[PDB]
Order: structure tokens, then sequence, then C-alpha cells
């Protein structure tokens, strides 16, 4: 309705800038494969529930079928690992948690299938093979950012060792915020993100912002001119791990 | 009898204060203005035997020059620059002799500048204040934020507050009420002299069109001030002494013997 409702009606639920955005109250169903979004029909939550009921039994029958085939080929119970982005359930797909609930209840009734958590399985399994996993990920210039990351990590390590035994709580606050800044600049989100309406823009702006904040602190530290008001500004805006200790960076490796 | 020459310099920069960063791009404008213009004026007032000059120092610019975090940043900028000056006097030694010679001029000059800045404990307003006390310099205020007042004429509260805030801000730094004011862009609309009178302002500056287009033109044109009915004196720009005389395209600064700005 933030795109549909009249501007005077909708003004103080969109952006203070006056730009149209999503409100969270939405009235249409997907309707069809049409590219003409104006032809979309109104949402009926009862039909939507009928869809989840069908889909949840589709998925159930697929997992039972897969289980039985695997038991017969394996001779032990398969553990079927199925990870999803959380926001896929309820956010991208409004009915997702409803689906999750129906699928759980169905699996609960199933004679072919059990829901397990991952810690239940490590606590229960007696035969498990030993193996070493290959380099991998679940995977999908611009190198001013990289040489800066390189120098920040290298510098962060130096200073954490250099001030390992310091008891100066100002230097410590500074080093602690440097690490936060460094970590904040490392967010994968800012790099090859899972940003919805993100666009490589707020993102590389994020990265550089944290790089710059880190270099500011580095400069004040290295030269005696710690600027306490700026540091407090940084502590406030970039407040992530209050309990952090820069000394994590001075530990051995290998 | 002798003709009277009134040279007026408008010294303004927007308030740009970014204490969240350690070097910010638009804080360098201030540093170049201090280095290139404000301190060399000070040096010139000191060196010359006698002068008479009127200038504005706008409240945004007074507020920046007095800010003792900017003074610290400027001092550190000036040292970075004298360090570069030195790197340059050696690197130039086997290059062109003009170029070598300039690098040494630059070293001595920058040292001199930072030294004047230190003479004043880094508040150069103290230097300008001291020349006002002699009567050789006259410093007028400006509206608080260099807003263009004719844009806001329908909002007399913001207009008059623009004026008063400037006036008080000047008092704070200068320890004296301002007598004259420079309006941003000489933006003047009819009635504004009243607020100036309410603010105890004695004189302002207008564009030539303020006299030419008056209901009856002033008898001596732009070559004598007028007094508004309210008792406020207005000084109109000599259009024969316009911007063009200082144009690089058509005026003195465009002379081939002068230092090129866009090579660095």
């Amino acid at each position: 309705i933030g795109f549909d409702r009249e501007m005077e009606y909708i003004k103080d639920y969109i952006d203070p800038s006056g730009v149209r955005i999503n409100t969270g109250i939405k009235y249409h169903r997907i309707t069809s494969k049409s590219l003409d979004a104006s032809q979309k029909e109104y949402y009926d939550i009862d039909l939507a529930m009928e869809a989840v009921e069908e889909h949840a039994r589709d998925f159930l029958h697929k997992k039972e079928s897969q289980a039985r085939r695997l038991m017969d080929i394996m001779g032990v119970e398969p553990v079927i690992v199925a990870p999803f982005d959380a926001e896929l359930f309820g956010h991208w797909w409004f009915e997702g948690v409803f689906f999750l609930k129906r699928f759980f209840e169905l699996v609960n009734e199933s004679k072919d299938l059990k829901l397990v958590t991952a810690s239940e399985v490590i606590d229960t399994l007696e035969e498990v093979q030993i193996a070493t996993p290959a380099d991998s990920s679940w995977g999908a210039t611009n190198d001013w950012i990289y040489r800066h990351l390189h120098e920040m990590i290298e510098r962060m390590i130096d200073l954490s060792k250099k001030y390992y035994n310091s008891s100066d709580p100002l230097v410590e606050r500074v080093l602690n915020q440097m690490l936060r800044e460094l970590f904040l600049a490392q967010s994968s989100d800012w790099a090859f993100i899972m940003t919805t309406r993100t666009s490589v823009q707020y993102a590389e702006n994020r990265t550089k912002l944290h790089i710059k904040r880190f270099l500011n602190l580095y400069d004040q530290l290295v030269s005696g001119r710690i600027d306490e008001e700026m540091l407090r500004y940084y502590e406030w805006t970039d407040a992530i791990f209050p309990e952090i200790n820069f000394r994590v960076m001075a530990r051995d490796v290998i | 009898m002798r003709g009277k020459i009134l040279i007026f310099l408008h010294a303004h920069l927007p308030y740009v204060h970014h204490p969240e960063y350690d070097h910010f791009l638009e804080e360098r404008w201030l540093f170049e203005a201090i280095t290139e213009t404000y301190i060399p004026l000070l040096m010139m007032f000191d060196e010359i035997e006698d002068f008479r000059l009127t200038m504005s120092i706008t409240p945004p610019l007074m507020e920046m020059l007095s800010s003792r975090d900017l003074q610290e940043k400027y001092e550190r900028h000036m040292e970075k620059l004298i360090e570069l000056a030195n790197k340059e006097v050696e690197r130039t030694k086997k290059e062109h002799p003009l170029k070598h010679k300039m690098a040494k001029f630059y070293r001595e000059h920058f040292e001199k500048i930072l030294n004047v800045f230190r003479s004043y404990d880094g508040n150069i307003l103290e230097g300008f204040k001291k020349y006002q006390e002699t009567g050789k310099l006259e410093i007028v205020t400006c509206n608080a934020t260099h807003a263009f007042l004719p844009l806001y004429q329908m909002y007399p509260e913001v207009v008059n507050a623009q004026i008063t805030v400037g006036v008080k801000n000047y008092e704070k730094h200068m320890k004296k009420h301002p007598r004259g004011i420079w309006l941003a862009e000489c933006g003047y609309y009819q009635g504004l002299d009243l607020y100036l009178a309410q603010n105890n302002v004695e004189y302002f500056f207008v564009d030539s069109h303020a006299f030419w287009f008056a209901d009856e033109q002033p008898r001596y044109g732009v070559y004598r001030p007028i007094m508004t009915p309210s008792g406020v004196f207005a000084f109109a720009r000599d259009p024969e002494s316009s911007e063009q005389v200082w144009s690089a395209a058509v005026g003195y600064p465009g002379d081939p013997r002068y230092r090129e700005f866009y090579r660095d």
C-alpha cells in the first residue's frame, strides 16, 4: 500500500524523504506468471493455506521417498541436511513459517521420518567415518579495499602484540575499536552480499567507512594524539562487541 | 581634494566541521584559505607602513578559526607541508633552477606562515582584532549563516535572527559591537534596513542596481553613500571596479608571468 495508497494518506508511513517504500501490509497474491503486475488479484489467505497443505505433503512425500531409498541402499539411517536462509520463511515467502509448521507436524506423524537437531545426531551416532573435507563453499579491480584490508590486519597484529601487556585503558579502548572496525569491514555482506535491495553502493560505502575509521584510530595511536571525542563517537555508532579484547589478535597460530 | 578609495574584502567560508574524521577533504579549503590568504594579509598589514581596508569575517569563518581543534589540525597540516617542502628542496636540486629556487621559497614561506600562526597561539582572529584597534582595518559582520536574506523575506523572524546571531557572534569574538554588515550576495530587499537599525547596524553594502533602480536615483550615483530614512548608511559597488578586473580570462591575474593554479 506504500506504492498504491494515495500520497496524502500514506505520507508518514513511508520514508521521511517522501519516497515510496514497503509498509508490510500487502493485499495481492502472485496470481500468475504475468509480467503485468497490475493484473494481480487480491490475496485470499484460505486458498494460501490450501497451497501450504499441498506443498507440505509434497515435500513430506519427497523426503519419505528419499529416506526409504537411502535406508535400503545404505543400511543405516540417512541424515538429510537441509539448510535455508531464515528470511526465506515468512519474509520472502509470507506463508513460509506456516509451511514449516505443517511440515514438522507431518514429519512428526510420519512412520518413515524423524526430525532431529544436529547436536542430537552427534550425541547419538556410533558409526561415523573419518574424513577431511575439501576446500569449499555454498557459493555465489575493487582492490583498494584489499590492500587496505591486508595492511589493517598486519597492523592490528603488530599493535596487539606491542601492547599485549599495556594497562593503559585508553590505548585499550582504541585497540578494541580498531578490531571492531576491522571486523565490520570484513562482513561478507559488504562484498558479495545477500543484500535484498542493497546494491553494491551502501555496501562498498560501508566497507570504506570502517576502513577509514580504523585508519583514523591507527593514526592517533601511532602519534600520541588519541582523540577521545572521536573515539567515543566510534564506540557509540560501532558498538558491536562491548566485551571484545584486542588481545585475541596477539595469539599464536598454525 | 582627493578621491576616496574604499577596498572591501569579503572573507567567508561555509561552516564545515567534521570532527568524526582525522583528515576530511573539505576541511582543506579552510587550510588553504588560512595559508594563501588570511595569514599573508596579516603579514602584509605588519610589513606595510600604513593602509586602510574594510573586510568581512563572517560568523561561520570566525567560528572555525577560533575552534581550537581546527587550529591543532592546521598546525599538523602545516608541518606535513613543511616536511614536503624539504623533500622538495632536495628532489629539485638537479632539476630546473627556477623549480629548485621555488622549492626553497616554499620552505621559507611555509615556515614563516606557521610561525605567524604560532605568534597568535593559533587564533589569527587576535591578529585581525589588533589591526581593527589601530583603525587601519575595519571588520564588518555578516548574517549568521550567510543565508541569502531575500529568499527568506516572508519569514522576518529568521531574517532578523540571522542578523542578530551574526551581530552577537561578532561581539563575542571581537569584544566590540560591529558597526557595519555585509549581507550575503548583497541580497537586500526593501525594509531590511529597519532590522539592521533595530540591530544597531550603522552601514551595509549593496549592488549598484540598488541605487540605479531606486525611485529617484541618488544624485552622486554610486560614488557617495546614501543614508536610509532609518539612518542606516548604504555603500554601493563601483561597477567600474567589478569582478572582471580580477578575471583570469580578461584581467590582471591572467598575465602569463603569474603562477598557474592548476599545476601542482
